[PDB]
């Protein structure tokens, strides 16, 4: 068992 | 440089992804100036009380008694800055963190055309 | 009726008084149609991703992976009823909860001037 | 020492 943050990449998109 | 935190959590060989994002408190000044037949645009919502609150306790979440439950697009209050969902700290320079609603809205109709309200926005 | 539930805390002679209040996931459905020129009038944000990730795991807080960051007032979005914040579920028949960003934006783009989305709203 | 829940009555009002 385990508990890990993690900072995943977000992208910004104009439609 | 643009990310979200998440938190990895297992055990037993089950695992799930979920948001795990830190509180962003926002506390900003908004300066409403209204003509003398619009109103400033906005709903105020929140306990109702008499006298202040005092065994009220501010959390992250949930800041302060009285609240925007609703700004009107395009009007004043809405061109000030201020959003849906905002905690009013401070109204006319007086500290309503603790004020019964009717006290607070008080204060609002006391100011005229001009009122200058310190909000907080919450977001995760 | 209009009223908020607040936790009483209690220990050693002193109190909180501290609120509580669940979120709300409120569904809609958003039909759009654009000129050839014109946006949608929204911001996409959300996770990079080339597959879909399995183990994410929708909350009440965090329904989705993908989320409008900004909605142009008075854009084809808002006239179509979204609003800042609202989360992407489906979108032309596709489910998008856990899909990456890229592979999103591909199906809005395919749509053209068309674009039929499930999304959900979340306020505390 | 309890954790007690309570409603508060709240109001709205147009401004």
């Amino acid at each position: 068992a385990d508990s890990i943050e993690i900072y995943i990449p977000e992208a910004q998109t104009r439609l | 440089r643009t990310k979200r935190l998440f938190r990895h959590y297992t055990v037993g060989s089950y695992d799930s992804l979920t948001s795990h994002s830190d509180y962003v408190i926002d506390d900003k000044v908004a300066i409403l100036q209204k003509r003398d037949h619009e109103g400033f645009g906005f709903v105020l919502r929140g306990a109702k009380a008499e006298t202040p609150i005092e065994e009220f306790t501010p959390t992250p979440a949930f800041p302060a008694l009285q609240y925007l439950e609703s700004v009107d697009v395009e009007g004043v209050a809405w061109r000030a800055g201020l959003r849906t969902g905002d905690f009013l700290i401070e109204v006319n320079g007086v500290n309503v963190v603790k004020v019964g609603h009717k006290q607070v809205v008080g204060l609002i109709r006391q100011g005229g055309n001009r009122l200058v309200m310190k909000v907080v926005s919450v977001t995760r």
